C-alpha cells in the first residue's frame, strides 16, 4: 500500500485506471496528510517492506583460487617430512635460560613447578626419571645450585662424579653415529650417518 | 609478455 | 594478580590500543618483538595484569581488537608493536557498520558477537582473579558504539560484580565529523548510564585544544589524541602495577567518586603537560602539578568546571614525594575555593601516591573529577537530537533494522532525568 | 637547593631518556615543518613549468 | 572492497573511456593489459599478470563500440564486455524501452551476472548514461528495473546527465527526461546531476579553454569520480565506504539528487598564480560557479554535504574550514539538521594525464551536497516539457512504439508530486 | 595587519601603476613576482605581508582589483612589464566605457561587472586575516569613478559595514579641468560619497601641477609625476603600518583623531620635502622646516587657502630619521604661530606618527632621496568654500537643463538631481555652523 503513486510503472496504473478508476482515485489522493514528513516516513516504510520481499543475493558464487605456478602436479605436491632436527626436546630453547633469570625468580619458579626447572637445568635429559634424579648426579647442577641459593648435601650420591650413562654429558658421551666423538667426513669414518 | 607456464610449456631439461 | 582485560571497538578504540599498548610496553621495558629488555625488578613483578607468558619469554597483552573494517587491522599489524598481537584475539567481521548504531548494534552484532564473547571469556577465564575490563571506544561511529555497547551488554549480563571502565570519546557540534552523531550518542549514553559502571568522557575538541594551546603544537594529528588517552589509561592504574605509599586500586576510586548509582561520568585531566618553549621555564614540584590539575585548560572533557560544582574529585600522583605536600595541597584546594565543591560532601578529594614515576619522567599526576558540570554537553547533544527526531529525519535507516522510535524516546527520557539529577544536585 | 639540582623534564630535541612514556616529547609537533613547504614549492613549480612549456 | 561500472548510451560509454584510462593510469597499468592491490576495486588479476576491467560498455549504434574495439586499449578490454546492439533508439524512449530493450537487456544481465560472480566484496553498482538520448534513458530504465528487482539491497549510484536549461542538441529530451526520471526516481539509490552547460563555463572561466569538447568534460568527470573512489582505492587518515552516502546524505529515500563541486579546477599558469591550501579549496567549492549543474544553492537550502579530500591534508585544517563554513550565513543550513556536515580525508592526491588541462596539485576537493535547487531545476525541465504535450507534438513516434498518451500525463503528475516533496520538505 | 586597495576609473588604475611601482621597488619585489633576497633590512620580516600574499611561493601577488569599464589602460596595464605579478583575474575590465556619464555606470553598465568585482574582493578579503579597512582611488570627473564607485561603495557598505574606507578622490579644479559634464558626475558622487566614505582626501589636479611647476621645476609635467606623488603620499601614509617606528598608528587612529562627527571628513592633503636634486643639497633637512613647510598653502595638494579657515584636527607622518623630541619641539613652535588658528572646540589638535625608514626614490623619478620627510593630513573649513564653488557653477548649468537629457535616457530622473543640490547646500550650511 503505497502513498504516492511512484511506486507503480506505467501501463499498471493503467489498466487499473481502466479496470477500478476506484483504487486509481486513491492512490493520488493518498497524499491528502498534511505533514510532508509523515508521509515520506510511510514512503520508506513501504519501499522498506516492498525490499523486505525480496531475497538477499550472495557475491561469491564463484571461488578463486590462487596458484602458485598454476599447474595442478604443483598444487597437488605436500612436502615430504624430512627433518635433521634433534630429537631432545630439552635442546630446544622453549623459554628463556634460567642463568640469567634472578636467583630469587627461579627458586620460586621451582616451587611452584620441579619439572620444566628440571629440564632446564638439565638440557640433554629426556626421560622424566633421568630430570628428577638426583641434584648431585649431574656436575653441571653444583654451578646452578650455589647460583640459586639451593644447598647441596655432601657425598650424593658418590664423590666421584659420573653415574649418567644414558645421558650424554660432560665427559661421558658418545654420539649414536658411526663416526663417534663427531666430525665424519668421509665414508670411511661415516660421514654422520648410523 | 605472456604466463610463464605458456611461453615454455614443453621445454624440458634433461640430463 | 589482578587482572585487567582490554577491549578495544572500532577505528578509534584500535588506534587508541594501538597507543596504549605501545606506551606500557615502554613503560616494563618490553621490545616490539615482545621480550623483556628493561632494567629493574620493579617491572616482573606486575606485568601479568597486562602481559602473559607464551613461549621463552613471549609477552602477550590480554587486549581483544574487533571491529568490522580490515584497514584497521592493517594499521594496528603494519605499525611497531603489531607483532605482539596474538593473532587469535584479532576477532572480526566483514562487511562494516559505517556510521550506523542500529547495524552495529542488531544485525552485524548478531552474528559477531558470539566469537567475541568466546574469545573475551577464554581471556577472562585464563586468569585467576578478574579486576576489571577496560574497554575503549567512541560514541559517534557505527561498529563502535552499537557493537561495544552490546558486548558492555553482555559482558555485564556474564559477570556482574566485576569492574569496568569504559573510555568514551564524546562527539561534540564544534568539531563534528559525520551526520548522525546525535542519533548514535544519544542511545550510548542511554545504555552506558544503566550498564557501565563509571565512564571517562572523552571529547576531540578539549584534545585538539589542549594540543594547541598547553603543548602548542604545530600539526596535531590523532597520534596526539591518542597518546594524551593512552597516558590518562596508563595513569588510571599506575597503583595496580607499582607499589607506593599509599595504593588505590579501581574500586576504591569507583567506591570514592560514585555516591550515587547513576553518577558515573568523570571528567579527566593529565600532569604534566608543556610546550617544548615553556619546559624550560618550570620546576618539577607538587604545587607545579597540581596548579595544573585543577585547571580547566588541561581538562579533556569539554566542560567548564567553574560552571558547575565539584561532587567528588581524586587525584593520582606517581613518584617521590612527600604525603603532607599532597594533603595541604588537596586541603588548599579545597578551602579556598569553597563554593565549587558540593556542601554535604566534606573532604570531596581522593588522594593516593605511587613511588614509580613513569619512565623518564620525575613525577606525574592523573585527575578523575566527578562534577555537576558534566550535565551540559548532554544537553547540548539532546537539543540536536530532538532538532533532528522531531523531523523524524534519517530515521528510516534506523526503522529497516528493526529498530523502533520507542527506542529513541526511552533513550531520551533517560538522557533527560540524567541531566535534570545532575542540575538538581548541582 | 633541590630546584638548584635538578634537570628540566626534557633538554634539546634528542634525549635519551624521552621514551613514548613520558608525554614530554610528541610525534605531532613536526621539526624542519617549513622545510616541507620548501619542497613542496620546488616540486609544483617544476610541474607547472613543464606543463606550460 | 569491488566496485563495478557499466555505461549506457554514447556519452555515458565515452565518459567511461576517459574513466578507465584515468584508472590504468593512476595503477601504473599499461594499456595491453599488465603492470611494467590498490587495483582489485577496479582489475580482476586473471590468468598471471593480466588486469581486466570490471566494466561493460553497453550501446546500440554498433559505430563508437567498435571504434573502441579497433582504438587504443583493444587488449584492455575482455571482447564479451564491449555489448552492442544493431539499432538505435534514434532518441526515442519508447523504442529503447520496448522494441530494442527487450533483446539487449538479457545478455547484459547474464554477462553482469557472471561479472558480480568473478567478484567476492561487491560493493554495490554505478551507472553512467544520459537521459537525453533514447539508448541512455530508453533501455537504461529497463536495466535499472531489473537490477532493482535482480539485487535489490546493494547501492545504485547515478551519474546522469539533464539537459541544460537551454543548451540541447535534440528536440525531444524533455518526453525523455521526463520518462526516466520517473524510473529514476525508486530504482537507483543515489543520484548525482552532471549538466554540460556548467562544465562549459568551468572550462571557459577556470580552465580558460575557449573551445572545449566532450573530452575534457569527460576528464573532469573521470577526475571526479577517481577523487570518490579514492578511499576505497587507497587508506588514508579517515576514510568513507560506498556505504557512507547513503548513511549521510539522503534524509529520506524520497530524496537523492546531489549537486557535484570540484575544486581545485585550475590551469597549469593559474595554478602557479594562486596558492593551493585547503581553506581556499573548500571556500571555492561551495560557490555557485563551480557546480556541476545549473542551480543556485542560494534560492535554496542545504540539507547535507559530503566531503572528500585528497593529497596534504590533516584534520585540523578540514575542521577549521568546516568550522568556518557553518558559521558563514551566505549559505543557509536547514533548520531540522543541525550538522550536515560529512569529511573524508585521502592521502593520494589526483594524478593527471597526458594531454589534459588539470594541473598538478598537491591537494583537491570533491564536493557532494543535497539541495532544493533539484526543485528548480525540476520545475524548469517541466515548464518546457508542458510547452510541448499541450499541441500533442511528437506524440506520435511514442504511441507507435507500444506506449500511449497515459504514461505523459502520469509522468508529469509524480514529476508534480516530486516537485511538491522539494519544496514542503525544506520548509 | 593587512590592507586591500581597490582602483576605479581610467585615473584610479594609473594612480595604482605608480602607487605598485613604488611598493615592489620598496619591498624589494621583482617585477617577475618572486625575492631575490631573503633578508630584511628596517621593519624587518613578514612586512611585506600587508600590501602582498604569499601565494604558493617565489610569487606575491598584490592585494588589489583594478576595475574598470574602458578595457584600453587595462589591457595595457596586462601587456607591460608587470604581467606576472598581478593576477589575470584582479584586472577586471568591462567592454564599453560609461562616457562621462554618472547614469551609465551606474544603472547600466555597472550593474553587470559590480557583482564580479564582489565577488573577488569577497574572496580577496577572505584570504586575508587582520585586514585594518578598504582604501579607494578614484576621479569623479569622470564616468567609471564617479557612476560605478558610488554603487560599489554603497555594496561594500551594506556587504561589509563599519568597515574603514579611505577615499582619495580626485576632484575637479576650479579653472583647470578636462571634461565639460563633471559638474554633473561630482555631484551625484558627493551625494553619497557623504554617507558611504569613512575618509575623504581631497586632491586636485592643478595644485600638483603648481607643486611640480614651482617646487621641483618641471616645466612640462604629465600625470605621471602626480601620480608618483600620490604614490609617496599614501606610502608615507601607509608606513606605519608597515614598517617599526617610535609612535606607529594603524587606520583606526584616523577616524578617531581626525573625524570630530560621523559627516565631517575632508582631509586636505599635504606633503614636504617636495624639493628636486639640486635644491636638496644646498637646502638643509630637519623637522622644524619641514613641518613649518606643511601648514603652507603653497605645498598644499589642494587648491584651497586653509587661512579662510578653522584647523579642527591635524595629523602628522613622520619618515626617516625623525626622534620624538624634535618633532615635539616643532609642533610646539607651530602653536605659537597665530597667522594659522585653530577652532576653540579642541585644544590639543594634533597627532604625531613617527616612521624610521627614510621614503625610498624610484629611479626615472623626480624627488630626491631625503633622510626625513612630513606627511600631513588635517580638517578645516575651506571644503565649505570647495564645496560652494563648485556648487555655482553646476547650479548655472542646471537652470537651462544642459546635457540632462543624456542622464534621463539612461535610467535615472531629475529629482536626483535636486535632493544632491539640496544636500550640498545642507553640507555648506553644515561647514559655516561647525565653524562657528
Ligand atoms: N581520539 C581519537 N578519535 C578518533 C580517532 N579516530 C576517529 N576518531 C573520532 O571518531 C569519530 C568517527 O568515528 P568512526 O570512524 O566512525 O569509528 P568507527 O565506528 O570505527 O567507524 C570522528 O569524529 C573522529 O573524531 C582516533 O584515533 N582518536
Ligand atoms: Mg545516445
Ligand atoms: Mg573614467
Amino acid at each position: 500500500g503505497p502513498i504516492y503513486p511512484s511506486t507503480l510503472r506505467y501501463k499498471d496504473r493503467l489498466d487499473c485506471g481502466k479496470d477500478d478508476a476506484f483504487t486509481y482515485n486513491r492512490l493520488y489522493t493518498a497524499t491528502q496528510g498534511s505533514d510532508v514528513w509523515a508521509r515520506l516516513t510511510v514512503d520508506a516504510s513501504v519501499r522498506q517492506s516492498s525490499a523486505r520481499s525480496r531475497g538477499s543475493f550472495q557475491e561469491g558464487q564463484a571461488m578463486v583460487r590462487h596458484s602458485f605456478k598454476n599447474s595442478g602436479f604443483d598444487s597437488n605436491t605436500c612436502p615430504a617430512v624430512l627433518t635433521h632436527s634433534t630429537f631432545k626436546a630439552g635442546l630446544y630453547s622453549y623459554g628463556v635460560p634460567i642463568e640469567e633469570q634472578h636467583p630469587i625468580t627461579a627458586r620460586r619458579f621451582k616451587q611452584k613447578q620441579p619439572l620444566e626447572f628440571m629440564t632446564q637445568i638439565r638440557p640433554h635429559t629426556e626421560t622424566t626419571n633421568q630430570a628428577l634424579r638426583m641434584l648431585g648426579t649431574y656436575v653441571s647442577d653444583q654451578p646452578h645450585a650455589d647460583r640459586l641459593g639451593m644447598f647441596i648435601p655432601a657425598g650424593c650420591p658418590g664423590g666421584k662424579p659420573a653415574y649418567h650413562p644414558d645421558v650424554t654429558t660432560g665427559g661421558f658421551g658418545l654420539l649414536p653415529t658411526l663416526p663417534r666423538r663427531g666430525m665424519g667426513a668421509t665414508l670411511t669414518d661415516g660421514r654422520n650417518l648410523k | 609478455k605472456l604466463p610463464q607456464w605458456v611461453e615454455n610449456d614443453r621445454k624440458v631439461l634433461r640430463f | 594478580m589482578r587482572e585487567i582485560v582490554h577491549i578495544q571497538g572500532g577505528q578509534c578504540g584500535n588506534q587508541i590500543g594501538a597507543k596504549f599498548w605501545e606506551v606500557v610496553s615502554d613503560e616494563h621495558g618490553i621490545d616490539p618483538t615482545g621480550t623483556y629488555h628493561g632494567d629493574s625488578d620493579l617491572q616482573l613483578e606486575r606485568i601479568n595484569v597486562y602481559f602473559n607468558e607464551a613461549t621463552g619469554g613471549r609477552y602477550v597483552p590480554r587486549a581483544i581488537l574487533m571491529d568490522l573494517e580490515p584497514g584497521t587491522m592493517d594499521s594496528v599489524r603494519s605499525g611497531p608493536y603489531g607483532q605482539i598481537f596474538r593473532p587469535d584475539n584479532f576477532v572480526f567481521g566483514q562487511t562494516g557498520a559505517g556510521n550506523n548504531w542500529a547495524k552495529g548494534h542488531y544485525t552485524e552484532g548478531a552474528e559477531l558477537i558470539d566469537s567475541v564473547l568466546d574469545v573475551v571469556r577464554k581471556e577472562a577465564e585464563s586468569c585467576d582473579c578478574l579486576q576489571g575490563f577496560q574497554v575503549c571506544h567512541s560514541l559517534g561511529g557505527g561498529t563502535g558504539s552499537g557493537m561495544g555497547t552490546l558486548l558492555i551488554s553482555k559482558i555485564r549480563e556474564e559477570y556482574p560484580d566485576r569492574m569496568m571502565l569504559t573510555f568514551s570519546v564524546v562527539p561534540s557540534p564544534k568539531v563534528s565529523d559525520t551526520v548522525v552523531e546525535p542519533y548514535n550518542a544519544t542511545l550510548s549514553v542511554h545504555q552506558l548510564v544503566e550498564n557501565a559502571d563509571e565512564c571517562m568522557v572523552l571529547d576531540n575538541e578539549a584534545l585538539y585544544d589542549i594540543c594547541f594551546r598547553t603543548l602548542k603544537l604545530t600539526t596535531p594529528t590523532f597520534g596526539d589524541l591518542n597518546h594524551l588517552i593512552s597516558a590518562v589509561m596508563s595513569g588510571i592504574t599506575c597503583c595496580l602495577r607499582f607499589p607506593g605509599q599509599l595504593n588505590a586500586d579501581l574500586r576504591k576510586l569507583a567506591v570514592n567518586l560514585i555516591p550515587f548509582p547513576r553518577l558515573h561520568f568523570f571528567m579527566v585531566g593529565f600532569t604534566p603537560l608543556t610546550s617544548r618553549g615553556s619546559q624550560q621555564y618550570r620546576a618539577l614540584t607538587v604545587p607545579e602539578l597540581t596548579q595544573q590539575m585543577w585547571d580547566a585548560k588541561n581538562m579533556m572533557c569539554a566542560a567548564d568546571p567553574r560552571h558547575g560544582r565539584y561532587l567528588t574529585a581524586s587525584a593520582l600522583f606517581r613518584g617521590r614525594m612527600s604525603t603532607k605536600e599532597v594533603d595541604e595541597q588537596m586541603l588548599n584546594v579545597q578551602n579556598k575555593n569553597s563554593s565549587y565543591f558540593v556542601e554535604w560532601i566534606p573532604n570531596n578529594v581522593k588522594s593516593s601516591v605511587c613511588d614509580i614515576p613513569p619512565k623518564g619522567l620525575k613525577m606525574s599526576a592523573t585527575f578523575i573529577g566527578n562534577s555537576t558540570a558534566i550535565q551540559e554537553m548532554f544537553k547540548r547533544v539532546s537539543e540536536q537530537f530532538t532538532a533532528m527526531f522531531r523531523r523524524k529525519a534519517f530515521l528510516h535507516w534506523y526503522t529497516g533494522e528493526g529498530m523502533d522510535e520507542m527506542e529513541f524516546t526511552e533513550a531520551e527520557s533517560n538522557m533527560n532525568d540524567l541531566v535534570s539529577e545532575y542540575q538538581q544536585y548541582q | 637547593d633541590a630546584k638548584q639540582l635538578d634537570m628540566p623534564g626534557r633538554v634539546g630535541d634528542d634525549d635519551n631518556r624521552l621514551g613514548p612514556s613520558s608525554l614530554q616529547k610528541f610525534d605531532g609537533e613536526d621539526l624542519t615543518a617549513g622545510d616541507r613547504k620548501k619542497a613542496q614549492i620546488e616540486q609544483s613549480v617544476n610541474w607547472w613549468a613543464e606543463q606550460t612549456a | 572492497r569491488e566496485v563495478i561500472s557499466i555505461h549506457i548510451g554514447q556519452a555515458g560509454i565515452q565518459v567511461g573511456n576517459a574513466c578507465w584510462e584515468l584508472y590504468c593510469l593512476e595503477h601504473g597499468i599499461q594499456p595491453d593489459g599488465q603492470m611494467p592491490d590498490a587495483f582489485n576495486t577496479f582489475f580482476s588479476e586473471t590468468g598471471a599478470g593480466k588486469h581486466v576491467p570490471r566494466c561493460i560498455f553497453l550501446d546500440l549504434e554498433p559505430t563508437v563500440v567498435d571504434e573502441v574495439r579497433t582504438g587504443t586499449y583493444r587488449q584492455l578490454f575482455h571482447p564479451e564486455q564491449l555489448i552492442s546492439g544493431k539499432e538505435d533508439a534514434a532518441n526515442n524512449f519508447a523504442r529503447g524501452h520496448y522494441t530494442i530493450g527487450k533483446e539487449i537487456v538479457d545478455l547484459a544481465l547474464d554477462r553482469i551476472r557472471k561479472l558480480a560472480d568473478n567478484c567476492t566484496g561487491l560493493q554495490g553498482f554505478l551507472v553512467f548514461n544520459a537521459v537525453g538520448g533514447g539508448t541512455g534513458s530508453g533501455l537504461g530504465s529497463l536495466l535499472l528495473e531489473r537490477l532493482s528487482v535482480d539485487y535489490g539491497k546493494k547501492s545504485k549510484l547515478g551519474f546522469t546527465v539533464y539537459p541544460s536549461p537551454q543548451v540541447s542538441t535534440a528536440v525531444v529530451e524533455p518526453y525523455n527526461s521526463v520518462l526516466s526520471t520517473h524510473s529514476l526516481l525508486e530504482h537507483t539509490d543515489v543520484a548525482v546531476m552532471l549538466d554540460n552547460e556548467a562544465i562549459y563555463d568551468i572550462c571557459r572561466r577556470s580552465l580558460d579553454i575557449e573551445r572545449p569538447t566532450y573530452t575534457n568534460l569527460n576528464r573532469l568527470i573521470a577526475q571526479v569520480i577517481s577523487s570518490l573512489t579514492a578511499s576505497l582505492r587507497f587508506d588514508g587518515a579517515l576514510n568513507v565506504d560506498i556505504t557512507e552516502f547513503q548513511t549521510n546524505l539522503v534524509p529520506y529515500p524520497r530524496i537523492h539528487f546531489m549537486l557535484s563541486s570540484y575544486a581545485p579546477i585550475i590551469s597549469a599558469e593559474k595554478a602557479y598564480h594562486e596558492q593551493l591550501s585547503v581553506a581556499e579549496i573548500t571556500n571555492a567549492a561551495f560557490e555557485p560557479a563551480s557546480m556541476m549543474v545549473k542551480c543556485d544553492p542560494r534560492h535554496g537550502k542545504y540539507m547535507a554535504c559530503c566531503l572528500m579530500y585528497r593529497g596534504d591534508v590533516v584534520p585540523k585544517d578540514v575542521n577549521a574550514s568546516v568550522a568556518t563554513i557553518k558559521t558563514k550565513r551566505t549559505i543557509q543550513f536547514v533548520d531540522w539538521c543541525p550538522t550536515g556536515f560529512k569529511c573524508g580525508i585521502n592521502y593520494q592526491p589526483p594524478t593527471v594525464v597526458p594531454g589534459g588541462d588539470l594541473a598538478k596539485v598537491q591537494r583537491a576537493v570533491c564536493m557532494i551536497s543535497n539541495s532544493t535547487a533539484i526543485g528548480e531545476i525540476f520545475s524548469r525541465l517541466d515548464h518546457k516539457f508542458d510547452l510541448m504535450y499541450a499541441k500533442r507534438a511528437f506524440v506520435h513516434w511514442y504511441v507507435g512504439e507500444g506506449m500511449e498518451e497515459g504514461e505523459f500525463s502520469e509522468a508529469r503528475e509524480d514529476l508534480a508530486a516530486l516537485e511538491k516533496d522539494f519544496e514542503e520538505v525544506g520548509a
